[PDB]
């Protein structure tokens, strides 16, 4: 939601907004686009706001969850141009018996 | 019936292992190496080396293969059945031959990041110029060590870590540091006393140190972690000696990026208005060599080792690591582009640097057998299963289960060559890791008498007479 | 990790051909206490967004016709389709969520 | 450490037999029939040259319980056929087909020329037919037949390949099926793949890959169960000598020779191909249709057979004759004209099989429960002592769906009748199941053995 | 390469006297030695059997000698022709510790 | 003798030569002698399986003499560097001068050890690794058994 | 057609596909004669033994 021209090395400030729904109901994440069709993954944080970080961005991608604005946010700085990508938002949900995961929606990207 | 009742603790390998009556020896003739100390020589446009970089300052790895004992000849094998049992080598004693005349080399750099001599200063120095770097050389700390185990030597070093991201790194800012373990590789560099780390990443000047270590990562072994192995199979033994002393007192020349708060001092004026570089570095120095300190040219006797592994070498496989500074002398020769003129001309000579290397190995081994039960199989399988694979498992069921086997179309094929271009599958899982190689597998002897070292083995234990 | 696995790249299914794709995790997919396979998927077409395929292989999304129904448990799986169709033409990503991070298939462009 | 079957094996005293009806078979020599616009085949091309392969479908013995069941526990063991014996019906009087191609690359003879040839018209293709390697074979065993045959090799990237270059080279080693290509020995491979020309060969042999056994690797099975048996026989040699005519792949170094000029300036065909001669036939050459036997074989398998299931293959040249028809679309006119006659062909084909068998019984130990499980577990799949106690008690009914509010709509699950894995492989199939019965008194042949047995024949 | 090329197979064995047994006590390795002996041998050959052939584009030839209606023509220069033939059919086998000796 | 064995065999029967054609232009639909080059390759298929027996030799003079007469090079590869028991040959033995590549290579000197027939080239195979101790596992061998029978075995 | 390639000129048209062999009897011998020699029956594949 809003992503665009950024020259690497600075800080990167982006948003993912809800559209006509309760924001605090389910899980949320950030995503990126690596053109090989080999996709790379960006960021996540819990409902309780625990940082979901891989071997990579732990403490790196600096996230701010906002339920009120119904928007997901992320902070970066001293950017990695290896993070050049078309970034995507994503969301979570809960579907509770069979134990395998469908997905309802995600952001503007 | 069922898998067994059995835990992992560790055990003293002598629990299950049985010691045999027989010993063998083999050894290489000798090993030579030659190369340039400071950097490898390649064809300038090419990436292929014309000349390798060689110095005592580089680590040396040695992989030694043994043949499968269960294929191997004895005067008396009666004592076992391959049905129920393995055989595995055991290394009782080890030698390192070293023949070179002992003497010191040296290294340096033609542009050395340097300010001045702070050891004694009669007056306030000048102000930072542009490019004051200088041509200076030094001696590294003297060192000896030896390393033995069936698992590769694990070194460690400093390194630049991923900074935890809150503040954006501005160019100029101290990267955080990370202590990092890694596999020790051949050609890797001894520390100089400047610390086991990567200069390349952490130092952008590239003029901070002499050549040899500049681009590389000096590493140092961590006895802790190594000894912290449960099976102790990294090494079951070693020895170490080293020394160094201070020589000179210098500074780094560059901008200050951590400035000194005044409170530590008082503000000066004139020449004292400006703080000189608080960077200092000592000049490392080795001392006089002695024949006595030599850890070499003497037999060793291992019976009880700190690791529960006792001289057991798994996978027909044994390692040695060697580091020596005493033979480090680099010889310098000159060749004259004109043999005619009778007046000395600098311009006439092409100066050259080469360095000699001498290695040898003489190895004693005991043979050992393994009785097999589940618990047996279990524990090992638990420890490492791969060994069982090179092994036939003595059996997979009780009669020899087979996999719809391998019979091949290959050995010499038709020159299409995806019928091989790709030879051996599986792996040496370390195949990525490069290091020196030798094969002894043809070199064994059933008689020690013939050999210089062997009789000592007798001698030390007595010969009694030599039977069996 | 497990970067999910679909390779080598070229295969295709002409008029009336069931599809051949195999995505395989690199960790064992028979798991202890929970005992329901976790597997994720996607479809990237021209004209709209790249989108999930299949979840738990026996429970399908609405707005997803039943035409994709897979088989197997564990590392590798086997798909079967009575009749494969056009929009089945697609890039099929694959994923598992139990142990995050989220990593992706070597992909089915079939 | 494979062992003989009969290590563990436990025999019966007991035997049954079946034999087919026979074989009704026919069809066209050259190519199969279909609607011209269509791909839907009217009628098969059928040939001997189509590899001759047939496979076995039989009841679980354990299905039948016995007038005396007593002698064993069905549970603490299993109960498993062995093949005691075998026979093929093969009934046709023996016959000659023969072929070639209406267009052919040829320059000409080698042997006989008074002078060097003339210039080459382009597309000089000609119509000639040939005979073949004269051959029968029979093939006997339980694991799939697999032919090994040439291939084009993998050009690696070193040499940049130039238009028309030599395909690199291969042997391909691959499953046998029925109705596949005999060689005359023109190479075990597909020119259709591996020859551009498409004018080079007999049409039929244009088609597909010549195939030939691999004993060696079938020899090389861990258990030798592809076959435990076969026989192999043939005769042939060359009839004539003929040059191809085509653009040059490569040429001969001169140093190897001298130079002509004028007429003699110019290159004599390096394209050199023989014309084979397949031979006479005889009755005595017949290997067929005779009591056929084993006990010991090269393999641990002795009659060791699974899925109640076995593969059978044989081949024969001998009968290769077809016969055609002269179709007069008008009979009316009494004066002759070539006009009125279309021609059609098929090759009629015939066989039968009668085979003797035993059962054997198998108790259970890990070895049992493993060695084969080890060896292959597929049979204990077919058995029930593969175990597998599972979890998983409970679920929820929820009903009903039809209510038109939507709970997820449902199950897809015939899914896996699929059992033959190799099922996509397509070839002849013979189900035998209920043809078994007791006494060869009734059964035309293996009472041959019963006399080979002897044993007293029992009273009335 | 062609079939008509002779084949020569050299086969190395490892020294027995480096290689031991399940039970070796039955001998003194010192006072004695060990040597392999060859009891039996096999040759596998897998190709579908068939005859090849060779020829030459130029060959010294006059004409048919079998039947001639009239006397032959005058000999020109280079009447050589392209003709081919089959070689004599043969099979052989050779085994020993010393190389096969040829003659010509 | 000398861990060495020869086999030589020739067959005419498989002489078949397959011939294939490659098209330099795949487009044109009119047949032309131009478009097709021609190549000729020939297949070759061998295998070897060899039984072996194991034997020992007592030593006396007559012994040693008699051999030394036959071919004395044989003794070399054994012990008995010298006619009788003692052992072997007492000038210095082993040396290696390289590792990595600058200096005049280890092979700048000739190879001292020889099969003197090294002049004579021909096809080669190494078996050294392949031995097995149990016939049962091989197609050929069990016949050897069968020829001599001698069956029984574990479970 | 796909089983071959178009001709032209002389090859404009396809000759008849048909072929049939000409059977040729072989050398006759006195040996293979099966007659003028007695026969002796005891057991036959059928259950009849020489019953007419």
């Amino acid at each position: 939601s809003g992503g665009g021209l950024v020259k690497p090395g600075g800080s990167l400030k982006l948003s993912c907004e809800a559209s006509g729904f309760t924001f605090s109901s389910y899980a949320m994440s950030w995503v990126r686009q690596t053109p090989e069709k080999r996709l790379e993954w960006v960021a996540s944080i819990s409902s309780g706001g625990n940082t979901h970080y891989p071997d990579s961005v732990k403490g790196r991608f600096t996230i701010s969850r906002d339920n009120a604005r119904n928007i997901l946010y992320l902070q970066m700085s001293s950017l990695r141009s290896e993070d050049t990508a078309m970034y995507y938002c994503a969301r979570g949900l809960y579907y509770g018996y069979d134990e395998g995961s469908d997905f309802d929606y995600w952001g503007q990207g | 019936y069922l898998p067994p009742v059995p835990v992992s603790k560790v055990v003293s390998t002598d629990e299950y292992v049985a010691r045999t009556n027989i010993y063998y020896h083999a050894g290489t003739s000798r090993l030579l190496a030659v190369g340039h100390p400071y950097f490898p020589i390649k064809k300038p446009n090419n990436n292929k080396i014309l000349v390798p970089k060689v110095s005592g300052l580089q680590y040396r790895v040695f992989r030694i293969h043994l043949p499968d004992p269960n294929k191997f000849g004895f005067p008396d094998t009666s004592f076992y059945n391959p049905d129920t049992q393995r055989l595995v080598w055991a290394c009782v004693g080890v030698e390192v031959g070293r023949g070179q005349p002992l003497g010191v080399g040296i290294s340096g750099h033609p542009l050395l990041n340097k300010l001045d001599d702070t050891e004694n200063a009669s007056a306030y120095a000048a102000n930072a110029g542009v490019d004051n770097r200088e041509c200076i050389s030094m001696d590294y700390k003297q060192t000896q060590l030896c390393l033995i185990g069936c698992k590769p030597p694990i070194g460690e070093h400093w390194g630049k870590g991923s900074p935890c991201t809150n503040v954006a790194v501005n160019p100029g800012d101290c990267p955080p540091l990370e202590l990092i373990n890694t596999v020790i590789q051949d050609g890797d560099m001894v520390d100089t006393g400047f610390g086991a780390m990567d200069f390349t990443t952490l130092q952008a000047n590239k003029s901070e140190v002499p050549l040899d270590i500049c681009t590389s990562i000096c590493k140092y072994p961590d006895y802790i972690k190594m000894v912290s192995e449960p099976y102790g199979d990294s090494l079951f033994f070693y020895l170490r000696r080293e020394q160094m002393f201070v020589r000179h007192l210098f500074n780094r020349a560059g901008a200050v990026g951590e400035n000194v708060p005044d409170d530590l001092y008082i503000k000066g004026s004139g020449s004292t208005a400006n703080l000189a570089s608080s960077n200092y570095f000592p000049t490392p120095s080795g001392s006089m060599v002695t024949s006595d300190a030599q850890i070499f040219n003497k037999p060793y006797w291992l019976q009880r080792a700190q690791g529960h592994n006792n001289g057991i070498c798994w996978g027909n496989q044994l390692f040695v690591t060697v580091v020596d500074t005493t033979r480090s002398t680099n010889m310098s020769l000159c060749a004259a582009i004109s043999t005619s003129e009778t007046t000395y001309k600098n311009t006439n000579f092409k100066e050259y640097l080469r360095h000699g290397e001498e290695y040898d190995l003489q190895f004693i081994f005991q043979l050992c057998k393994i009785t097999l039960t589940a618990d047996v199989m279990t524990y090992i399988h638990s420890m490492n299963s791969t060994i069982l694979e090179d092994w036939n498992f003595g059996l997979q069921p009780p009669p020899g289960g087979t996999l719809e086997d391998t019979y091949r179309f290959v050995t010499s094929q038709a020159i299409a060559c995806q019928k091989h271009t790709p030879p051996a599958p599986k792996e040496d899982p370390l195949k990525k890791y490069t290091f020196w190689e030798v094969n002894l597998k043809e070199k064994f002897s059933a008689d020690l008498d013939q050999f210089p070292l062997g009789r000592k083995f007798l001698l030390q234990a007595g010969l009694k007479a030599k039977p069996k | 990790d497990i970067v999910m696995s679909q390779s080598p790249s070229s295969l295709a299914v002409s008029v009336g051909e069931k599809v051949t794709m195999s995505c395989k995790s690199s960790q064992s997919l028979l798991y202890s206490n929970t005992q329901k396979n976790y597997l994720a998927w996607y479809q990237q077409k021209p004209g709209q967004s790249p989108k999930l395929l299949i979840y738990w292989a026996s429970t399908r999304e609405s707005g997803v016709p039943d035409r994709f129904t897979g088989s197997g448990s564990g590392t590798d799986f086997t798909l079967t389709i009575s009749s494969v169709k056009a929009e089945d033409l697609a890039v099929y990503y694959c994923q598992q969520y139990y142990s995050y991070p989220l990593t992706f298939g070597a992909g089915t462009k079939l």
